């Protein structure tokens, strides 16, 4: 439709852009070491509310949280750190410092609300931890719950917002390494009830060219499951689970597409989980939908 | 340190902070018959369509048994 | 010129400082239980001499720093952890090689310097503060400065100017003596916040500097001047021991870190915030750094603490700045579209923010549908109606059928028992619960015994959740209330109960009356109409007072008092 | 009869309320140590208020101090405590009960604190440890610990343990009776600070001015200079505990030191509880009352010091 640029005014590249839960505030983080807050008014204008110096390298980075516990930010850095900030009555105020990690932390993601106050992180080692704030009154005081070890170099995670309580809390982990040999670089793990932990589920084989970012899709009704990765091509994938250890799926195939003719670089959903975005190395985001026969087309071709 | 009341339409804890920096939408309000609050903004945008305790399995007229 | 390829070698013994000659063939590694000598051929490291035959293990050997100098191929200098300054002599024919033993130090010293051009002369810093200027053939002895600050940590002597040496002390200041006269000092300036490891001048200009200290910063000052000026700010992760610039590039330096980081950077001054490049061969922390010649910027020369050599090539690092995801993407819930990219992809250090401006129905459905209060075919044609008047004719169509199917021999008792069901997986699988749950609510008894508990606990959430993303309260708890699972109609249950106080006795207050127990007053009395309050109560957190809903909201709206008079500004505005 | 049972009251006239009248004869050091103080146990952090007040219960019990113990029970049970968790260490969660390893090593015998400590403290399982919240633990076990020492030290008088330690009968054993600690090869102000200022900044921050504060205390009644003796007493502190610094000649120890003095320090370092009145009075019978306190300040920060150090180094080498 119609496009409007906006004043950044950041030192360096920026590397990510996060909406809110309610769809009004932005944020921006930058390898300036910065992070900046944007705000919308009445005539439709953003403009900028804070901005303030977060971590000793660069910031990857940068996700919101459910406004039941508060306005709370969290960022991940190339100096091996996590931080929770929280806005109070206005200016933001460090709550909490996860210094775990032994390499740079990659990516940083907030669980769905009816898991309660969980928080997930992924490193360049091959180690994804979790962790868990048992009183939310208090937002200083987190404890590591689980913790996974993949055999490759992790670059992007993504969780499973379905609320169904016939699903089990499940996660998925990708891999970005280049190596002369041919293996799996996507992962699934899921939650085991009984044994309370975390355990393999499933691997998608196929998956050889390194990946650079997944996303679930926002179920709302269904009794499977969506998956989209962004590899040298986009690739759309469909788990179904089988009538009744790890929950057995039937693995499909969907959807690819090559008609970025380059490397895609992220993927986005929408509310509903209907239309998927994407983003290339030749400069456009393309919109993916699916009709009543099941085939995904295209519906338009945005040029910055 | 343990939570305060919340409201019964945002499902969001009561507060205030103790430009305006607490203005009247965000003050508490509470039926003194069967003891039911919320914020003041969202019961008084509730109490003008319907006519009963925003809470579940109640029964207060909450805003006729004055007028 | 030079010819070679990376590799490295192992030790027998931790090794802390490291010096080249002036052939790019010979190394010097020392240590605290180590002082050797190698060769660099064209494939391996072959190790010649080895300075402690003669094991006598004294604390005189226990090296912190080694120089070598660079008009005679046979001198050498230590300093060591008593106070001691060593000076070797290569070219000697016995098997030990010490020649003078100085002992004029009472604390530790950190580091010993050579001058450029003339071949006698010694400059060494010790932890007392005091710095002493020695003279290799005993004449006119030595001569003692004073810096008055703290253990010094670096010496320098100048490349351009004759006469000039540069100091670096623990509390973060920066001197500048001349050695024709040991009794002021010439500048003084504060530069990090705490220690200062490492200085470096430049090979080319003639007045700038470079220090790193404890604060993880390595700053390069301009000295042409009378006072001291910054130009450049490199920010590290980690605290910097040492610093030197790079042959024939006047824009290029190289770092190693005193803890936790092992890599060693490559730093651009003009693009202070990403490296360009970085070697991760080391397993420990890395101690000293070296380039092999004055004009050959491919080779580099590198000690660490996991006793290890290695010599590094510039065209085998790893650049991090071609490794990285130059964009970010996002969608929000109106529809817009945000999308930041580079500046060489989309038209190589800024980027371009832009939004696109790309569920009406939803919010206008939601609010004109009606789910009680009248019987069922009317429900139904109201609906209809709605979805008609909105464009949806499909919706509206399954409104209409849905009346004459209940509200009306025979077809016998639930003869489409079994297409409503159909129809409600039909429209939730779509991704549009908001027709199945109000379906299921107008109904009610009907379909209900026929679709599994934990998929309307499901499709009743994700509505919920949806509503309360568009800030629409009334509709999510209208549809809290009259909700067929208990585990919903449970929502706004827990924790909405109030207590209140009467605050003449300071005692709890029965659960149905305004008249208090013992005080025997009655407490809820308006603030501003003095009536008794029976219903809705407002309250002002900072004051304790209140009243009607509606008397107060009008009161503050004209006025910004409290209306009991008790002198608070109730919205602090 | 009033403030401590060694010091004169009339001499505390003219020159936990009781150690804090005690400490304050030295103004510019009872700020620092309140400030850090205030940081460990107060303000919000990594930890829960009563698990913190458990610790420093867990702590103080080590060397059977009443004072503090008592203190910080009462603290503990106004916060929000379960009273139950007063009955002994064997009712509280398998959490803190494995604190109590450590907790021998850092009061007792610090140079056998190694990385497998560390490891098995942060293994993998169902009741873990952070790195923030651990090192928070550690500072805080030390801070009891030196604080249980100098209230033996100074006599204060006030105004069970048994349950809540494991291996009662562990003490001290001297260090001749293991390789030498060489004081250059890690140092707390080039290597210490770094680490601890990463993984808790306000902490670190709050020692080093802590440290800087116990430096600069000069000596009235010397008679070289007040640098030669402080350092005298604090090489020799370091030293019993197995540091050892290459600069320093040890001859100088004892024309510097009195052999009275010698043993009133080793006992108030190693064994607390069993320092007396006539080992108070027998060394520097003739000089002011307000240097025996500033012994005392020393030998805490030293102790303090050396402990650090040796967990610091064994996190460093489990890291690396
Ligand atoms: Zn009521
Ligand atoms: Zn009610
Ligand atoms: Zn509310
Ligand atoms: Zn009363
Ligand atoms: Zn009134
Ligand atoms: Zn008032
Ligand atoms: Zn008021």
């Amino acid at each position: 439709f119609v496009a409007r640029s906006i004043a950044a005014d950041h030192k360096d590249l920026i590397h990510d852009v996060s909406f809110d839960f309610h769809g009004r505030r932005m944020a921006t983080c930058s390898s300036d070491q910065s992070v900046k807050v944007w705000d919308k008014s009445e005539s439709g204008d953003w403009h900028c509310t804070a901005s303030w110096k977060t971590h000793s390298g660069s910031v990857w980075r940068v996700t919101w949280a459910h406004p039941e516990f508060g306005q709370v930010l969290a960022s991940c850095s190339f100096d091996r750190t996590a931080a929770v900030w929280e806005e109070i009555v206005s200016h933001w105020v460090k709550r909490t410092t996860l210094v775990d990690s032994r390499t740079s932390v990659t990516d940083v993601k907030f669980a769905p609300k009816h898991m309660g106050l969980m928080l997930a992180t992924c490193s360049a080692d091959g180690i994804v931890r979790i962790y868990e704030a048992p009183d939310v009154m208090n937002l200083s005081q987190w404890s590591l719950q689980h913790e996974i070890s993949c055999k490759l170099s992790c670059s992007c995670i993504s969780w499973n917002p379905s609320s169904s309580r016939a699903h089990s809390p499940m996660i998925a982990v990708g891999s970005d390494d280049s190596s002369p040999n041919a293996m799996a670089k996507v992962q699934i793990f899921e939650y085991n009830e009984n044994t309370r932990k975390y355990a393999k589920a499933e691997t998608l084989m196929t998956v050889t060219d390194p990946v650079h970012d997944i996303a679930f899709a926002p179920n709302l009704g269904r009794s499977f499951h969506i998956l989209a990765i962004a590899t040298k091509d986009v690739r759309i994938f469909t788990l179904k689970p089988v009538r009744k250890g790890p929950t057995k799926f039937e693995i499909h195939i969907v959807a690819q597409f090559d008609n970025h003719n380059s490397q895609v670089w992220r993927v986005s959903w929408n509310i509903t989980g209907t239309v998927l975005a994407s983003s290339g190395d030749d400069g456009c985001v393309r919109l993916w939908k699916a009709n009543y026969m099941d085939n995904w087309k295209c519906t338009g071709i945005l040029k910055g | 340190r343990k939570p305060l009341p919340r409201c019964a339409l945002c499902l969001i804890n009561m507060g205030t902070p103790v430009k305006k920096l607490a203005q009247f939408n965000n003050w508490f309000t509470w039926c003194h018959n069967c003891r039911h609050g919320g914020h003041a903004g969202h019961m008084l945008s509730w109490f003008r369509d319907h006519a009963e305790c925003p809470v579940s399995a109640c029964t207060c007229k909450c805003m006729q048994l004055d007028t | 010129v030079l010819t070679g390829r990376t590799m490295h070698c192992h030790l027998d013994a931790p090794a802390n400082a490291i010096s080249v000659c002036r052939d790019a063939a010979q190394v010097v590694v020392a240590g605290r239980s180590i002082f050797k000598i190698y060769a660099i051929e064209e494939e391996q490291f072959v190790e010649k001499l080895n300075l402690r035959v003669g094991r006598k293990p004294s604390l005189n050997l226990s090296c912190a720093d080694v120089v070598w100098h660079q008009m005679d191929e046979n001198l050498l200098a230590t300093a060591a952890t008593n106070g001691v300054v060593v000076t070797w002599n290569l070219g000697r024919p016995s098997r030990n090689k010490q020649d003078q033993l100085f002992t004029e130090h009472k604390r530790t010293v950190n580091k010993v310097c050579f001058h450029p051009t003339e071949a006698h002369v010694l400059l060494s810093g010790s932890q007392d503060g005091f710095m002493k200027c020695f003279d290799l053939r005993r004449k006119d002895s030595v001569s003692t400065f004073s810096g008055q600050s703290e253990s010094v940590r670096d010496v320098q002597f100048s490349i351009r100017d004759y006469f000039t040496f540069a100091s670096t002390f623990e509390n973060g200041n920066v001197q500048l003596w001349d050695i024709r006269r040991p009794d002021r000092c010439e500048r003084m300036f504060t530069a990090h916040n705490g220690p200062v490891f490492c200085c470096d001048w430049h090979p080319e200009d003639r007045g700038w500097l470079a220090t790193g200290g404890r604060d993880k910063m390595v700053k390069v000052w301009d000295m042409t001047t009378h006072r001291a000026k910054e130009m450049h700010c490199v920010q590290t992760i980690a605290s910097v021991a040492r610093v030197k610039w790079r042959p024939e590039c006047r824009h290029h330096l190289a770092t190693c870190s005193m803890m936790v980081d092992h890599n060693i950077y490559v730093w651009d001054v003009r693009r202070p915030f990403v490296p360009a490049a970085m070697f991760e061969e080391h397993r420990d922390v890395t101690t000293g750094i070296a380039w092999r010649h004055p004009h050959d910027p491919s080779f580099l020369l590198s000690g660490s603490k996991d006793s290890s050599l290695c010599q590094h090539l510039f065209r085998d690092a790893s650049q991090p700045v071609e490794r990285a995801n130059p964009e970010g993407l996002c969608y929000g819930l109106f529809g817009d579209l945000a999308f930041a990219a580079k500046e060489s992809l989309v038209a190589l250090a800024s980027s371009a923010l832009s939004v696109f401006e790309t569920m009406r129905w939803f919010v206008d459905t939601a609010e004109r549908y009606a789910l009680a209060g009248r019987p069922l075919a009317e429900l139904c044609d109201h609906n209809a109606k709605v979805a008609r008047e909105l464009g949806r004719n499909q919706v509206a169509q399954t409104w209409t059928m849905l009346r004459i199917i209940y509200c009306s021999s025979r077809l016998p008792p639930d003869f489409f028992g079994v297409l409503v069901r159909d129809m409600l997986h039909f429209y939730a699988e779509q991704g549009d619960v908001q027709m199945a749950v109000s379906v299921l609510i107008v109904l009610g008894e009907r379909v209900r015994k026929d679709i599994d508990e934990q998929t309307q606990e499901h499709w009743y959430t994700s509505y919920i959740d949806l509503l309360q993303r568009f800030r629409l309260w009334n509709v999510s708890n209208e549809v809290v209330k009259l909700s067929t699972s208990r585990a919903v109609s449970c929502l706004n249950q827990a924790s909405t109960t109030l207590h209140v106080n009467c605050s003449h006795c300071k005692r709890p207050m029965s659960s149905r009356g305004w008249v208090c127990d013992r005080c025997h007053r009655c407490a809820s009395m308006c603030a501003v109409c003095h009536h008794v309050v029976k219903g809705l109560f407002v309250w002002c957190q900072g004051c304790s007072h209140g009243g009607h809903l509606q008397h107060i909201m009008k009161w503050l709206e004209g006025s910004s008092h409290c209306p009991a008079g008790c002198g608070h500004l109730c919205e602090y505005s | 009869r009033g403030p401590s049972a060694f010091i004169p009251v009339e001499e505390v006239l003219r020159e936990v309320d009781n150690l804090a009248v005690v400490m304050g004869l030295h103004p510019d050091y009872f700020t620092s140590f309140w400030r850090l103080h205030y940081l460990l146990l107060h303000t919000d952090g990594p930890l829960a208020s009563s698990w913190r007040h458990y610790i420093a219960i867990m702590a103080a019990a080590r060397h059977q101090c009443s004072y503090l113990v008592g203190s910080h029970m009462a603290e503990f049970l106004q916060t929000g405590g379960d009273p139950e968790w007063l009955l002994g260490l064997h009712r509280a969660p398998e959490k803190l009960r494995k604190l109590s390893e450590i907790n021998k090593l850092l009061a007792h015998r610090p140079w056998l604190i190694t990385k497998e400590h560390i490891q098995a403290l942060l293994k993998t399982g169902e009741h873990t440890w952070s790195l923030a919240e651990l090192i928070q633990a550690l500072v805080l076990l030390t801070h009891c610990h030196s604080l249980s020492s100098f209230v033996f030290g100074c006599g204060i008088l006030p105004e069970d343990m048994l349950c809540f330690v494991e291996d009662p009968t562990f003490g001290y054993e001297d260090f001749t009776r293991p390789p030498t600690f060489r004081a250059q090869d890690y140092t707390w102000e080039d290597h210490g600070y770094s680490l601890i200022q990463r993984l808790y900044p306000e902490g670190g921050q709050l020692l080093d001015e802590k440290f800087q504060a116990a430096y600069s205390l000069t000596f009235n009644t010397i008679a070289v200079d007040t640098s030669v003796l402080r350092r005298a007493i604090w090489n020799y502190i370091h030293c019993v505990f197995g540091i050892r610094y290459d600069d320093y000649d040890y001859g100088e120890v004892n024309q510097l030191l009195e052999r009275n003095l010698k043993v009133y320090i080793k006992t108030v370092a190693c064994y607390p509880e069993k320092t007396t009145r006539r080992m108070y009075n027998l060394f520097w019978r003739h000089f002011r009352h307000s240097e025996k306190v500033h012994v005392n300040l020393l030998l805490l920060e030293a102790r303090m010091q050396a402990a650090l150090l040796y967990a610091l180094r064994a996190i460093t080498r489990y890291m690396t």
